[PDB]
């Protein structure tokens, strides 16, 4: 697990990305509006590469900690899980969505009757 | 009744035999 | 002596003492307080400073009708009364953060046997203590409990103290005086003091006279822990049953029924979409087309609570949660209990125990008769009710020249029991018998764990003993002996339980159970509501349930991701539950050699990995977890997609 | 990181001139034993019955029932020890040694002589509680083992041949007598084992079968640490044996740890301390110095409670370490200083813990 | 066969999963980032009517779906009596329909060729 | 398999028939129009009983014929099986349905144009 073993993974990822990018210049597909010909393939490959990479790290990471957990993790594991859950809820309100739903004017709608009126007009 | 009971399981075993 | 060095047996009762247990329990209630303080921050609709709050989450919806009941949370549509509420939830979230930090500190030192406080510069004794100074000296004659039996009195006292504290908290902080009338929250303070009196009196009677019942339970930590879990699971099932009847009572309308009138914006719900050529600018949208045009781009859209039926969705999510667990804990109590019955049969203390909770089932003669009654009653009931459901399905599909008139529409619960159902119908007669059959079915796997942990009437015949609790089988001998250990019988209780665990999900979502096919556009499926004078229109039939309930699941981009993930997890259980363990062991060998060969030829350095394969007992473990987790990762979607039963029946199509 | 010990102690004493005390001790330890064979379990029983008051003779019994690595091992002793003089003490007894399918019986006629290098009045005068007393012991042994087995005969023939051909038998026998780590225990307690002396090795016929007979005599010296020498009068309360006294104990050991149970009454638990004050007998030094040998291999946390029960009207004038709690007649020790002293003495320390209780 | 089955079941499944993620807007990704531009090469376009990603995936799914069930077939052809593992474990496959050898060696269920036939049908 | 073994099966089924027949009076259900109160439970009981009887006979019959099939059944079994599908096809056009459906006047519809046009009229 050193040198060429990790060298091979990087080389394979670069080769797959180049092949995905290369095939497109000859696939003959019409590009989406306001999009670059070089970017479309590059964006698609990165998403595909991340899914296998994320799945692979999770599989070996769970395996690494399944045989390396004991009585000493009695406090650390429950605290780390709580910390991940906490940094996750903050992301919901700091990256995923900023604030509760509001209209263009900045008004709020919290009642079914208020909604019904909005739907009609 | 153990013997008689075992003659049955032996009548339905994982070893080579004739099947329909 | 089978290995117990697995990562999931690290916190076993064998590896811990009574002092460590207390530390373990405390080290979690502090974490639980930290968790409870996050379900409070997330429920802030608008921040104290005026910034918009957090979008609706299911973790806060199941507790919102309670915080409204206690006054911490309000249902007010005004921001001014919704800006104060936010400040309060911050107060209790910070408060639970402080109290949780104390319980973790008082759990870390309890777990490490280090009971020393710096201010008093004196270390307390676990074996004997005064208990809160003079208070305990007056009540426990200056001494502490020396055993589990002697701990009942002091433990009961603690319960009385906790109840008294909750009553004081409601009166002083929440402002609910104890008025003894059972239609108001003020009755939860009155009975918080009546219960504190019953328990304190009961806690003194048990301290002066410790209970002699189940004397052997004092000897082993797992023996007592399992009886408590067989008891806690039944309690949890009762809590789920009680919360269903109560949460939709007229007195609970201000908290559960009020949800219908609100507009909820759950995360992952449909949001305002946009065109492919969308270029949003700060001031305004340019050369783009956006749907709705009433909200900002990518903003979660509203959802009518009344259409959704949130009062019953939240009631179900809570009722089912305390039942899915209540039956899991009953199964584990028997498992961890029979896990202790294996040890007393191995080291032979079983024939000398005088307890009638062990002495009653000593003889195999009675064991076959008890299991032969659970087995015979399950047969005569799972057949009597299945043939009714099948016959009703045949009659309404007009199969074999039959009609909905020949079906079991005239069969319903007797008049004596009619009070148990708001609207009595064959859907109610079947559900009672399905639960009865669904309990006696999974009870067979439980009576097996209790009676056949070490030796059975068959193994005693075959001259075999079950040395372990997690042994997959005894080879292919005698045609095969797989799934004979009590851990495997636990799996067959969890797997068999999924039916009654689903007859609840279906029956509380307002579905029909008296027929596989109800409401489909076929010969007599839509003729039920009028043939039996149903006052309600059930959402669908057992099979047509999947089609209708999923129209709302497919509309949601997150409820559908669960559907995918939940199905993916569940079928993978087939890989570890099928009898292909020998095949996996060979296959991996080819993979290790193949990878070694590829690395060898491709790179000068040769690197091998020796791919691993799970064992059968380790397979049936990951198998049941993938089967159960997958099967109820998706049951959540049935309950959280909405409650779509209606109070208007359908006339015959004719 | 750490291990944990959990233990319970109890001493109940009577009033008046009685030295009678009841001692109960329960312990449970989670570290592996130093024994290179496991599991090793062992039960021991001691009973002493007074034969006659004027003679001072008493009958002592001992039974050892130990299973070592699935090998049943049993040693039985029945003897009659009595006080001859201040330094001499003769014992007549019989016993049996069984290992698996092997067993052999023995009869012994023995006397032990104990002398102190010096006996000065100034020490006695200037010292209220003397711990170290320098001395030596001499054992006269007349063993009588019948050669019933084929193996016994061969062990005897071999022994005689070895004596005949090896000049260094008196010296190299100490390498056999103390097997494995018992020899290192000798230097540890400041105890010197002198060379054995064989008065005679003669086969004498017995009604059953030929009886190999050995008449030997040895000596051993204590720098003061040894309790047999330093405390010769205290370990035999024969004259205080108004009623039969029994000490019963046992232990279980394996890879997981040790479980130990000990209980029994006997006199000498309480001794006069001067000025009308009584005091618990000074802790034996040899057991502590001998346990520090195996107790220093695993870091452990101590959970020990010592419940001491005194006679009516009898309260403690002084204790260090001080009792954590008092509850009427009984006084309790747990935690703080005491669970430091326990970690001290479980690892080989011999620090003093003194309780003085006066009427 | 196993290497080809792996490099093709993971290349096409990750495309289907990625397309699903892009279409449901999970992790803030639009259908624009999906593989809508990937379709069979011009040389093969004659095989399909209105060629699309639905056609590129189907060819690779059948290729992966054949190499998957081919593994169970190459094992019937090569390991009917012995395998590299059972020659290592010193065992003989006396029979074509024997279920397992028992719990031994973490267990060895589904090792006969009749069971390998089942894992080809499944 | 004689005397009381069959009597228990028949008597057990009969007594069970009364239970539902007696349960229907206890239920006091509002019956479907133009259907006798006594008749509804009897019809329901016969169908349920027939379903259980059919399942039991199919299982016992397969068990009886599964181990009794030899070289002598080489011709009889294949001929008897065409004798189930044969009598079944005849039954389908004789009992289940009489004729290819025609309109009340007796006209036929075999074209999309006729279906597109007949439905309008
Ligand atoms: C899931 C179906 C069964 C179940 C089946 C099993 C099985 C199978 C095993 C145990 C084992 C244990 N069970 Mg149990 N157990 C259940 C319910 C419970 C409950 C409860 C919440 O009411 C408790 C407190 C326990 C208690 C315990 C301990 C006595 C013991 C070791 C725990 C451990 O190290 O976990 C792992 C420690 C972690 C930090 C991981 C996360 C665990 C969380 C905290 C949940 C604890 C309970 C859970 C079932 C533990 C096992 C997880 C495995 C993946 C199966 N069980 C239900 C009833 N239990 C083991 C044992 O020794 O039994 C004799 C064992 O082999
Ligand atoms: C351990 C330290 C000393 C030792 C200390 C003593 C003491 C002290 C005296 C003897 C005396 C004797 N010793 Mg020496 N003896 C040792 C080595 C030996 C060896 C040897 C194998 O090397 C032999 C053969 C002997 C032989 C003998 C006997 C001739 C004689 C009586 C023994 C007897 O009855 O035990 C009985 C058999 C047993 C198994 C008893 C074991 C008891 C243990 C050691 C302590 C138990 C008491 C417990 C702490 C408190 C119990 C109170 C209850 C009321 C009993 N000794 C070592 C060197 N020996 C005695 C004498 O003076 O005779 C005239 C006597 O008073
Ligand atoms: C509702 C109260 C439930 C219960 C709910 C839980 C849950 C849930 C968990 C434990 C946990 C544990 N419980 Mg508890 N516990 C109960 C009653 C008991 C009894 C008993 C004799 O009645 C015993 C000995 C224990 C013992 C234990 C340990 C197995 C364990 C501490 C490990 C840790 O904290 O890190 N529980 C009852 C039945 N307990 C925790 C654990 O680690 O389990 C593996 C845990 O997560
Ligand atoms: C203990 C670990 C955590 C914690 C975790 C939780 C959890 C978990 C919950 C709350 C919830 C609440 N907590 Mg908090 N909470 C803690 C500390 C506190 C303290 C404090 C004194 O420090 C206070 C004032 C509060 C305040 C409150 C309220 C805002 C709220 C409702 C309480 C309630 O109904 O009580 C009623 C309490 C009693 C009546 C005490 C008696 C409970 C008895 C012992 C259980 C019997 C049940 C069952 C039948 C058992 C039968 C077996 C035997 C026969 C008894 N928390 C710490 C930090 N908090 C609840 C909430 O948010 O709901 C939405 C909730 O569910
Ligand atoms: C909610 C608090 C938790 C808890 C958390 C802590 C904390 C925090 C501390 C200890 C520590 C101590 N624990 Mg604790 N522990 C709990 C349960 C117990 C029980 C029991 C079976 O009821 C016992 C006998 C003990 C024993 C002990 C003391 C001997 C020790 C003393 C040093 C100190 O500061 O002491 C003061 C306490 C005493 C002298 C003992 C008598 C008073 C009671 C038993 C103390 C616990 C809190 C009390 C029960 C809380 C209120 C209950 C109300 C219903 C709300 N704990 C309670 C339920 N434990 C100390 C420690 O580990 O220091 C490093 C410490 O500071
Ligand atoms: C005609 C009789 C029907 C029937 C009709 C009813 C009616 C009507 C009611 C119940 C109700 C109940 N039924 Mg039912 N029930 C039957 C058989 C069973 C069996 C069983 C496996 O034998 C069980 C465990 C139950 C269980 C239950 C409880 C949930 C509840 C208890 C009161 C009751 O039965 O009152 C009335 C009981 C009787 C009038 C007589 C009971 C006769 C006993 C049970 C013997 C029949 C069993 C039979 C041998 C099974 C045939 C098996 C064959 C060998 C193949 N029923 C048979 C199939 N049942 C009540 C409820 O709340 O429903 C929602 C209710 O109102
Ligand atoms: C960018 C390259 C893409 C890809 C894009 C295409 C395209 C584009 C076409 C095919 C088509 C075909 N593909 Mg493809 N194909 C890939 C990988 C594979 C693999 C495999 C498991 O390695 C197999 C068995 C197949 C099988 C096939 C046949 C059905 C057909 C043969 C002609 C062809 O490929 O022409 C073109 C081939 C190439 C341009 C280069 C092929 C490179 C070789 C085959 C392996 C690539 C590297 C490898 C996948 C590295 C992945 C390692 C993992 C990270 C572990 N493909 C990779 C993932 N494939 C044709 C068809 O009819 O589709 C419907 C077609 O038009
Ligand atoms: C998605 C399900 C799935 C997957 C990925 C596999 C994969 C595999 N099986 Mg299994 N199997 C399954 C279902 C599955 N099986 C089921 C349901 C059964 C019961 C019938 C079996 C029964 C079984 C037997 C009896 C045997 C195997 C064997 C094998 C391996 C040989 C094929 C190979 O080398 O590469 C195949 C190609 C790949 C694995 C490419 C990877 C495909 C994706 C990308 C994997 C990652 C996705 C995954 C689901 C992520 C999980 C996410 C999480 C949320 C759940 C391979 C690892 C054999 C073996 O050698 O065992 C070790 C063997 O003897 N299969
Ligand atoms: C897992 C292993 C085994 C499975 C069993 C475990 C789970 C059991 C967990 C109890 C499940 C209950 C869920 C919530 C309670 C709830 O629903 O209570 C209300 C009421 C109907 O309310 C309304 O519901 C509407 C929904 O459609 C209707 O439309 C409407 O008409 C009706 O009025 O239900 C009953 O009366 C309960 C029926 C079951 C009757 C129980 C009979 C069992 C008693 C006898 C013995 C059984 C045990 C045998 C031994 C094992
Ligand atoms: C047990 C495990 C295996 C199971 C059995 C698999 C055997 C089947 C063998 C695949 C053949 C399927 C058969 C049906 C024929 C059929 O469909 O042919 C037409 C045409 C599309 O027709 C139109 O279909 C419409 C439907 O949506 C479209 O909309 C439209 O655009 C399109 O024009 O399909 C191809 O070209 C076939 C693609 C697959 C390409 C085959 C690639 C495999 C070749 C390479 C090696 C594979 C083997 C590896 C070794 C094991
Ligand atoms: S396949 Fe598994 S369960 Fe079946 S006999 Fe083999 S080892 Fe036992
Ligand atoms: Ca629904």
């Amino acid at each position: 697990s050193n040198g060429k073993l990790i060298a091979l993974a990087v080389g394979g990822a670069v080769l797959m990305g180049a092949l995905f990018f290369s095939v497109s210049f000859l696939t003959g597909y019409i590009p989406a509006p306001n999009h670059s010909a070089i970017l479309t393939p590059l964006r698609s490959f990165m998403g595909w590469f991340l899914l296998i990479f994320c799945a692979s790290i999770i599989i070996m990471g769970l395996g690494k900690m399944s045989s390396a957990i004991s009585d000493k993790w009695f406090l650390s594991f429950p605290l780390s899980i709580f910390v991940i859950v906490m940094v996750m809820f903050l992301s919901l309100r700091v990256y995923w969505e900023k604030g509760r739903t509001t209209t263009v004017d900045g008004k709020y709608i919290r009642t079914t009757a208020e909604l019904k009126e909005f739907l009609n007009k | 009744d153990a013997a008689k009971m075992r003659r049955f399981l032996f009548q339905r075993t994982e070893t080579r035999s004739t099947k329909w | 002596e089978t290995r117990s060095t697995k990562w999931y047996q690290i916190f076993d009762t064998e590896k811990l003492d009574d002092e460590q247990v207390v530390g373990g329990h405390l080290a979690l209630l502090g974490v639980l307080g930290f968790i409870m303080g996050i379900y409070y921050i997330s429920g802030i609709q608008v921040f104290p400073w005026g910034a918009p709050g957090f979008h609706d989450n299911w973790f806060y919806l199941t507790i919102k009708p309670r915080m409204v009941s206690l006054g911490i949370d309000t249902y007010s549509t005004k921001t001014a009364d919704l800006e104060a509420a936010g400040a309060r939830l911050l107060g209790w979230a910070a408060f639970h953060f402080l109290v949780g930090s104390v319980l973790i500190f008082g759990g870390w030192r309890h777990w490490t046997h280090n009971l020393t406080n710096p201010f008093t510069g004196r270390c307390g004794n676990f074996r004997d203590f005064r208990f809160l100074g003079k208070f305990g000296d007056v009540v426990f004659n200056g001494t502490s409990a020396k055993s589990y039996k002697e701990a009942l009195g002091p433990h009961a006292v603690y319960m009385s103290l906790l109840f008294l504290g909750w009553g004081i908290v409601m009166w002083a902080i929440l402002g609910f005086a104890p008025i003894p009338d059972f239609q108001t929250i003020n009755s939860e303070t009155f009975m918080s003091f009546v219960f504190a009196v019953i328990f304190f009196a009961l806690g003194i009677y048990w301290w002066n006279n410790p209970p002699n019942a189940a004397i052997h339970l004092n000897d082993d930590m797992k023996a007592a822990f399992s009886v408590h879990l067989t008891a806690i699971g039944y309690i949890n099932i009762a809590l789920g049953c009680i919360a269903f009847v109560a949460f939709q009572q007229p007195s609970f309308a201000p908290y559960y029924k009020e949800l219908d009138k609100l507009v909820f914006y759950l995360y992952g719900e449909p949001f305002n979409r946009v065109s492919f050529n969308f270029v949003e600018q700060g001031g305004k949208v340019i050369s783009g087309a956006k749907e709705f045009a009433d909200f900002p781009a990518y903003a979660i859209l509203p959802k009518s609570g009344e259409a959704f039926g949130m009062a019953r969705v939240v009631t179900n999510l809570i009722v089912f949660n305390h039942i899915i667990c209540g039956v899991l804990y009953v199964f584990a109590g028997v498992y961890h209990g029979g896990q202790y019955l294996l040890k007393i049969q191995l080291n032979g203390m079983y024939n000398q125990i005088k307890s009638i909770w062990i002495t009653k089932g000593r003889d195999q003669e009675v064991q076959v008769k008890i299991l032969g009654t659970v087995m015979a009653l399950c047969f005569a009931t799972m057949l009597s009710v299945y043939a009714v459901i099948v016959w009703n399905t045949i009659c309404e599909l007009n199969i074999f020249g039959t009609n909905i008139t020949m079906s079991f529409y005239w069969l319903k619960p007797l008049p004596i029991f009619q009070w148990m159902f708001a609207d009595p119908s064959i859907n109610d007669w079947v559900m009672a018998h399905v639960i009865t059959a669904g309990s006696l079915f999974s009870l067979i796997a439980l009576v097996r764990i209790a009676f056949f942990a070490h030796t059975s009437p068959l193994w005693d015949d075959l001259g075999l003993k079950k040395n372990s609790y997690s042994f997959p089988c005894l080879g292919p001998v005698y045609g095969g002996t797989c799934g004979v250990s009590i851990q495997d019988q636990l799996w067959f209780a969890m797997l068999w339980g999924i039916k009654g665990l689903s007859a609840v999900c279906w029956y509380i979502d307002g579905a029909w159970i008296a027929s596989m096919m109800y409401g489909v556009p076929a010969a007599d499926a839509k003729a039920w509501d009028s043939i039996a004078h149903l006052h309600h229109h059930y959402t669908s039939g057992i099979f047509y349930y999947f089609w209708t309930e999923t129209v709302t699941i497919f509309s949601s981009s997150h409820l559908s991701t669960i559907l995918m993930i939940g199905h993916l997890v569940w079928f993978i259980s087939f890989a570890v539950w099928f009898e292909d363990r020998g095949s996996r062991l060979e296959g991996a060998d080819i993979q290790t050699r193949t990878i070694r060969w590829l690395g060898k030829k491709f790179l000068n350095r040769d690197v091998n990995f020796r791919f691993p394969v799970l064992t059968i007992s380790d397979s049936k473990l990951a198998g049941t977890f993938l089967y159960f987790g997958g099967t109820f990762m998706l049951v959540f979607l049935f309950l959280a997609n909405g409650f779509y039963q209606t109070n208007s029946p359908l006339p015959p199509p004719v | 990181d750490v291990t944990t010990a959990h233990s319970d102690y109890e001493i109940v004493l009577e009033g008046g001139s009685s030295s009678w005390g009841k001692v109960k001790a329960r312990a449970k330890v989670n570290a592996p034993p130093a024994s290179p064979l496991l599991p090793a379990d062992c039960d021991v029983k001691l009973n002493v019955k007074p034969l006659d008051p004027a003679k001072g003779f008493v009958r002592i019994s001992a039974v050892f029932e130990s299973i070592v690595d699935s090998t049943k091992n049993k040693l039985t002793i029945e003897a009659d020890i009595a006080n001859e003089t201040k330094e001499r003490r003769i014992s007549v007894g019989e016993g049996m040694v069984s290992v698996g399918d092997f067993s052999h019986t023995f009869s012994f006629e023995g006397s032990v002589v104990n002398l102190f290098y010096y006996r000065s009045d100034a020490v006695r005068r200037n010292v209220p509680n003397p711990i170290y007393m320098q001395g030596r012991q001499f054992h006269d042994i007349l063993m009588k083992v019948p050669l019933d087995n084929n193996d016994l005969i061969d062990t005897w023939e071999g022994t005689v041949k070895a004596i005949g051909s090896t000049g260094a038998f008196n010296d190299w026998i100490r390498d056999f007598w103390f097997i494995g780590p018992a020899f290192t225990a000798l230097n540890e307690g400041g105890q010197r084992i002198s060379r054995i002396e064989v008065n005679g090795l003669n086969t004498e016929s017995g009604p059953k079968g030929p009886v190999g007979v050995s008449r030997w005599r040895f000596s051993h010296g204590g720098s003061g640490m040894v309790d047999s020498i330093s405390r010769w009068a205290e370990l035999f309360p024969s004259d205080k044996l108004n009623r039969p006294a029994q000490v019963e104990a046992g232990f279980r050991s394996d890879s997981q740890g040790i479980e130990v149970k000990v209980d029994g009454e006997f006199p000498g638990v309480s001794v006069d301390a001067g000025g009308g004050l009584r005091r618990i007998l000074n802790h034996p030094l040899i057991p502590l110095v001998h346990h520090g040998m195996v107790g220093k291999f695993n870091n452990f946390n101590v959970d020990a409670q010592l419940k001491v029960v005194l006679p009516k009207g009898y309260k403690i004038r002084y204790a260090a370490p001080q009792y954590r709690s008092q509850n009427l007649e009984e006084y309790r020790w747990s935690g703080g200083a005491y669970a430091r002293w326990v970690e001290h003495v479980c690892k080989g320390g011999v620090g003093q813990f003194e309780i003085l209780y006066a009427q």
